[PDB]
């Protein structure tokens, strides 16, 4: 670690986005990690901020890191419902299909917690939705354990095409 | 505590998937989830670790309580040396095989759930033609300079509810200008930690008191 990178860490938690401009602007790694793994890149977008995120991107944060859990920053904004930030990874040319240590993709999570819109801008990036976790479960048979006929319905027309 | 109970439900009907957290008197913070966990699972299945702004990561000793039918809540109760607010807090529910569960990143000043405010009174004004309402905020809470109340005005039984009253923040007094005379009126008081500074939702009600209005002049 770095005291540069360790402040950038604590700075992208915070949501202090002025801290995380100019602490990279004084040479701060951007793809520093703390002991569980997880990047500046990660903990903004856990908070859900879109100009920290971008920001980061742009200076050369990895798209693709994942934590020691196997969590990606896809991953988290997908929890959380952040489609923007969904939306920019994208672009900076995030991996839709990662998996964790449970085998779930950015599709499990976020069909998880009903998050309709995020489903489908995964799929059109070329979700697979016949992954399938750990437990055996896709994306579809989440759905009918939370019970989302919208949703269902929706990744049931994805799996025919 | 039963009331403890009656808090983490109605966080519970607001958001039951996620890791819920909450503080009480802001010297505190207890965060749980709601799961449908089968019978092999206990609390040892998990690993609750949480980080300050800049102490270490650290373990939250884990329990297991029975809730409604068919369910497990399992709760962590942070020491009270590592309740302080304004100040990042980190949380990761992790299964002890390494498995993510919960990540989220919180505020214990933005989820304050206060108890029901108490001694609450009803007078007559100084001035003819007034009741006056005074109460005392949650017992043994910090920063009453900051609690925002909303006082409930109430009529006979079968209906109720005539006015919704917001107090200024510190306040804890109210003076009601048209009520009706001869007639029993109802009063009751909640209480809430005010913003920007702070966030949460309402608490409960207060024990509510009755008055009886004089004569109109």
């Amino acid at each position: 670690g770095s005291d540069l990178g360790k402040k950038l860490l604590k700075a992208a938690r915070a949501g202090q986005d002025v801290e995380v401009r100019i602490l990279m602007a004084n040479g701060a790694d951007v793809n520093a990690t703390d002991i569980w793994g997880a990047t500046p890149l990660h903990l903004a977008a856990l908070i859900g901020r879109l100009e920290i995120v971008e920001v980061l991107l742009k200076n050369g944060a990895d798209v693709n890191a994942s934590d020691i859990t196997g969590t990606t920053p896809l991953h988290l904004a997908a929890t959380k419902g952040h489609l923007e930030i969904v939306e920019a990874l994208l672009k900076y040319g995030a991996d839709v299909n990662a998996s964790d240590l449970n085998g779930a993709t950015p599709l499990h999570l976020a069909a998880r917690r009903g998050h309709l819109e995020i489903v489908e801008v995964l799929l059109k990036h070329g979700a697979d939705v016949n992954a399938q976790d750990k437990f055996g479960k896709t994306a579809f048979d989440i759905s009918i354990d939370i019970g989302n006929g919208d949703l269902a319905e929706i990744l049931q027309a994805a799996a025919l095409e | 505590d039963p009331k403890f109970e009656s808090k983490a439900a109605l966080l519970a009907a607001r958001g039951p998937e996620e890791l819920l957290c909450f503080t009480e008197r802001l010297e505190d913070l207890v965060c749980f989830w709601e799961e449908a966990a089968s019978a092999g699972v206990g609390p040892g299945q998990y690993s609750f670790s949480y980080q300050l702004e800049d102490e270490p990561w650290k373990l939250c000793r884990l329990h297991q309580a029975p809730t409604a039918r068919g369910a497990v809540r399992f709760w962590c109760s942070l020491p009270t040396a590592d309740t302080s607010s304004f100040v990042p807090l980190e949380l990761r529910v992790t299964a002890a095989s390494g498995a993510p569960r919960y990540h989220r990143v919180i505020h214990i000043n933005e989820v304050v759930l206060l108890d029901a405010p108490v001694g609450l009174v009803a007078r007559l004004a100084d001035e003819s033609g007034h009741v006056v309402l005074r109460w005392l905020p949650p017992p043994e809470t910090p920063m009453t300079s900051h609690i925002r109340y909303e006082v409930d005005v109430s009529a006979g039984q079968g209906a109720g509810s005539v006015q919704r009253v917001e107090i200024l923040e510190g306040r804890t007094e109210c003076v009601l200008s048209n009520l009706r005379g001869r007639t029993r009126y109802t009063f009751a008081v909640r209480a809430r930690m005010a913003e920007p500074s702070f966030g949460g939702f309402w608490s409960a009600w207060s024990e509510p008191v009755s008055l009886l209005t004089p004569s109109d002049l």
